[PDB]
RNA sequence: CCGGCCGGGAACUCAAAGGAGACUGCCAGUGAUAAACUGGAGGAAGGUGGGGAUGACGUCAAGUCAUCAUGGCCCUUACGACCAGGGCUACACACGUGCUACAAUGGCGCAUACAAAGAGAAGCGACCUCGCGAGAGCAAGCGGACCUCAUAAAGUGCGUCGUAGUCCGGAUUGGAGUCUGCAACUCGACUCCAUGAAGUCGGAAUCGCUAGUAAUCGUGGAUCAGAAUGCCACGGUGAAUAC
């Protein structure tokens, strides 16, 4: 009943990586719940585009970050033995609760 | 280039990382009235350059202190110049 | 009836009349009528006197008009006994809580004179 | 205006405030300060003010209670 | 035993779940009066029902979500509509005939940089 | 408007009388969204002319709306002088839009007390022919007919 | 003046990002900042090796770079002493442990920024602008693809009117946003000013 | 245990990836047998469905040397720096952009069901306690579908005010204060009390808008120690008219 919780920029990115997770989870076979869509959060900004006079020249950006979680719940001894070194990406950031 | 200003700056940040968060957390605790005195004549004591008020949130690229942004610490035109060049990962430039 | 003024208050509700009165404005009137006993939705015309007479008594229990008139009065005055900046702005006609004067200072100047 | 649980007073002010008492009668000294709180058990001091460019003595009477020094001073010229 | 329909409003949506029954409807835990009866647009979530004509052959149960009255009200509209796409395609014709099939493709504009709303302009001067 | 005409809007009729006549005469009385309180104000408005009036409601609206409503229309051209006016035949739209316009309109300048009544007051008027309206309505008749050219 | 930055347009779709990493804001701040100084110092450093580009990924004790150079025996050194000596510097400079990567990149005077650099370096050489255009358009031509833009601006010659100069054979559609056009500008400095060169290539066909 | 209670496929809103879908596709008429135009069936949208980004060669020697960089000139024991005060907030006036209202479509007291978009650790901070108040402690939860901001308001039911310079509007002024920050006189926002200018829908002239638009009503964010009637952004109700 633990949960894996994945946050990264590159939706692709993350996707590839949780379905790394539950094909690890999966290449034996165990009830394993597979990954959710916690919604993604976007951070927009507005900034003018001059240096020095803007009336209505403005550029729009926007981040999002989405955002898995796979909520483990089998134990499995090879799975908590060796799920560590299967995605190797660095643009995903893990955290884990309970 | 402004580094008389950049320099002000760094040195205040730096007087008031020395002169706070040391006793500036008892402050309100032993002002306020616990449910004049020797201590709040005391208190009175403080200088005015280790207040973080004294900062401003200046860029980091150039120093210019309007158009600042605190996620990505830097002025309007070099965050956007930074995300035209794509040195700011995640920023796509929006279109909703 | 009437207390100390130039006109009739009466055909009106209470708190209206007791707005009409210089001096208390809508809450205090509420207040006063709350410390009275007196009903706000009853109109102060066809009143008893005895009623009239316990908000005489809770009118004179505070600031009275007149009184607090003359006292703004005094007050302004020891400002400008002061001569201080609020006493400045008292005497030029210019405001004093701090607000602009290159435009949009019309009501402390009055009319637009060229 | 200012909270009303504790004033405002500079420690340079309050030792000019007790040397001045200390010393008695003086003749006004200049003061650079404008950010301050008085009170009516030291009323009676002639502490002068600075406004830029010109400075002006100010004689503190009985009826100012918890007025600025610089209020008295007027920081702009008009004609 | 359950016939279904979700409908939406623009900033609405609804589930709408009828079995064969009595003619009383029901809307967030409430009846249709004690929701929104009392104020204006409640005609609509009878349209469907009125233009077939019948009222006591049905029971229905909405829960409806997001937006406002009038909006909650498309909605559930709405979902009557496809719970008679679920019942059958003459009366689909039918509903299409008379302009209630389509799902309303007017959602409200994004504000703009330069403007005061949507489309509203800042006013400028002559000169 | 130059390529290619574009129709009004389909409305929703109203609930309680099922017209969508007076459901366009809810909308032009309509002011900044509030259809509920203007649906309200006609029905009030409706109830008390139907209360005063006791005949047939569906006769007496329509003899109400052809006091009101004007069969012929101004129209300047700027064709010869850059002042014409000539007569020319009037859509039924433009000819009930124009009579619920006016009627609020001289609702509007009626100086009562609730807006019902002022409503009430203009829907009785139109009846027995005494309207603002329907004065503005013979103002445009005889405008027409003093400044009618090619018939 | 009016146009759009291409690459910044095309960073969602078919350009890639040149930092792919993750972070929150209280580190986003700092991690722009290092990346800034980490980017800068290798650039001057590099110039001489005429690097194309520098990519920055962050584990967020870690940082492992990607430097994308046309000539990686410049940069690698003698038997790994030099890169790992500038590697070291890099991570003194950001205070966490530091990897360094190299990408050759085939085909330099096809590659985007070099280009610009190319042409800066002849503009402080001094040799004449029009003949930098002409050698970079026919080299791209015979050893690359089809489409390439450059624009030469400021102080041409030194004349009173102001002209910009451009050449053009070969397609660059910027509006569309498939094609892969790398872009890219730089600044010559001269006794008579700062000369702006920008250059748009597109690589391969879809 | 009336608080969405717990085994449950997860039915279903929803979120978030892979896709399907809408391409004049199919049929009639028009067009020259062509492109194309009009109408109709099906369908969630039919004719670049809606919106946004995307703004060619060039013009205005248009704007920025004050974001930064740079050619020339200048000071380089002063056109440099560090400070304490003040000014950038002045005020007989003139213009531009907005906000509040001139009222009954409304004002005051009570009850009432929803939103969407967001942000939050040198923070968001429910709740305990007192106060007809801005609001004062070691109070839980959260670094975010959980916790907070966050009671949505116009609207709907009433009671009242009954067309008045008024239970309309709040300017200005005087008392008693909170929060922030070493310190609100110049020079922050508010609420507790009191007064209540002008304003009776505005001349010549002039501006925006073709549908979820204009109007109107709330809400969030950026910078921010604290301070938006501006800006960005989101939703509620939602027109009239284009011959």
């Amino acid at each position: 009943r633990i949960r894996i919780r994945l946050k990264a920029f590159d939706h692709r990115l993350i996707d590839q990586a949780t379905a790394e997770i539950v094909e690890t989870a999966k290449r034996t076979g165990a009830q394993v719940r597979g990954p959710i869509p916690l919604p993604t959060r976007k951070e927009r900004f507005t900034v003018l585009i001059s240096p020095h006079v803007n009336k209505d020249a403005r550029d729009q950006y926007e981040i999002r970050t989405h955002l898995r979680l796979v909520d483990i719940v089998e134990p499995t001894e090879k799975t908590v033995d060796a799920l560590m070194r299967l995605d190797l990406a660095a643009g995903v950031d893990v955290q884990i609760s309970l | 280039a402004k580094q008389s200003m950049k320099a002000r700056e760094v040195k205040r940040v730096a007087l008031a990382d020395k002169y706070f968060a040391k006793r500036a957390e008892l402050k309100a605790i032993i002002s306020d009235v616990n449910a004049r005195w020797n201590a709040v004549l005391k208190l009175q004591t403080l200088p005015r350059d280790s207040s973080p008020s004294r900062q401003r949130n200046r860029c980091r690229q150039t120093g210019r202190p309007h158009g600042f942004l605190r996620k990505f610490g830097l002025s309007r035109i070099k965050v956007r110049e930074a995300a035209m060049r794509g040195e700011i990962p995640g920023l796509k430039k929006a279109s909703w | 009836a009437r207390i100390a003024g130039i006109n009739i208050p009466d055909h009106k509700h209470a708190v209206i009349a007791l707005t009409s009165i210089y001096g208390v404005g809508k809450t205090r009137s509420k207040a006063i009528l709350a410390a009275a006993g007196i009903a706000e939705d009853v109109k102060i015309s066809e009143l008893s006197e005895g009623q009239i007479d316990t908000l005489r008594d809770e009118v004179a229990k505070f600031v009275v008009e007149g009184d607090l008139r003359r006292e703004i009065s005094m007050s302004i005055k020891r400002l400008m006994d002061l001569g201080c900046y609020r006493g400045l702005r008292h005497r030029r006609g210019l405001p004093v809580r701090g607000q602009r004067t290159k435009t949009n200072a019309r009501t402390r100047k009055g009319p637009r004179k060229p | 205006r200012s909270l009303k649980k504790g004033p405002f007073i500079d420690l340079h002010l309050l030792k000019k405030v007790e040397k001045a008492v200390e010393s008695g009668d003086k003749k006004p000294l200049r003061t650079w300060s404008r950010r301050s709180t008085i009170f009516p058990n030291m009323i009676g001091l002639t502490i002068a003010v600075h406004n830029g460019r010109q400075h002006v003595p100010v004689f503190v009477t009985d009826e100012m209670v918890g007025h600025k020094l610089g209020e008295f001073a007027p920081t702009r010229t008009y004609r | 035993n359950q016939y279904y329909g979700t409908g939406r409003r623009k900033s609405s949506a609804a589930r709408v779940f009828i079995k064969p029954g009595n003619g009383k409807i029901v809307i967030n835990q409430r009846s249709l009066e004690q929701y929104f009866g009392r104020e204006t647009a409640r005609m609509v979530v009878r349209q469907p029902l009125e233009l077939v004509d019948m009222v006591e052959k049905l029971d229905l149960y909405i829960t409806v979500k997001g937006g406002g009255i009038s909006g909650q009200a498309g909605a559930i509209r709405h979902g009557i509509t496809r719970a008679l796409m679920e019942y059958d395609e003459s009366l689909r014709s039918e509903l299409r005939k008379a302009g209630f099939v389509t799902r309303d493709a007017r959602q409200v504009e994004r504000k703009k940089v330069g403007l005061r709303k949507a489309r509203r302009r800042p006013q400028f001067s002559k000169r | 408007p130059r390529r290619r005409v574009i129709g009004q809007r389909k409305i929703l009729p109203d609930p309680k009388f099922g017209s969508e006549l007076l459901a366009k005469f809810v909308n032009i009385l309509m002011v900044d969204g509030k259809k509920s309180t203007a649906e309200s104000i006609v029905y009030s408005a409706l109830e008390t002319l139907a209360q005063r009036s006791g005949k047939s409601e569906l006769e007496a609206f329509e003899v109400a709306l052809e006091n009101v409503r004007p069969t012929v229309e101004v129209k300047s051209r700027r064709v010869g002088g850059s002042t014409y006016q000539v007569p020319v035949e009037v859509r039924p739209v433009r000819r009930n839009a124009l009579a619920m316009r006016w009627i609020v309109e001289a609702a509007r300048k009626r100086g009562d007390k609730s807006m019902a009544l002022r409503l009430a007051n203009e829907l009785s008027d139109a009846a027995e022919n005494k309207g603002t309206a329907v004065k503005k309505r013979e103002d445009v008749h005889r405008m027409a007919e003093a400044n009618k050219a090619f018939a | 003046g009016q146009k759009v930055h291409p690459n910044g347009i095309r960073l969602g779709i078919v350009k890639p990002w040149n930092s792919t990493w993750f972070a929150n804001t209280k580190e986003f701040a700092d991690n722009l900042d290092s990346d800034f100084k980490v980017r800068q110092y290798l650039t001057k450093e590099l110039a001489k090796a005429s690097v194309s580009r520098i990519v920055i990924e962050r584990p967020a004790k870690s940082i492992r770079v990607t430097i994308h150079t046309a000539r990686p025996g410049i940069v690698i050194g003698k038997k790994g002493e030099d890169v790992e000596k500038l590697r070291k510097v890099v991570a003194d400079i950001a205070g966490v442990p530091a990897q360094i990567n190299i990408a050759e990149v085939r085909k330099p005077e096809l590659d985007a920024k070099l280009v610009a650099d190319s042409i800066t370096s002849q503009l402080e050489r001094r040799v004449m602008f029009r003949r930098a255009m002409k050698r970079a358009v026919q080299n791209a031509m015979r050893l690359g693809a089809k489409g390439i833009k450059v624009e030469v601006s400021g102080r041409l010659g030194g004349a009173e009117i102001a002209r910009t100069e451009w050449y053009r054979e070969g397609r660059v559609p910027l509006h569309t946003l498939r094609a892969d056009i790398d872009y890219n500008t730089s600044e010559a400095h001269t006794t008579y000013g700062v000369i702006g060169v920008k250059v748009w290539i597109f690589k391969g066909e879809i």
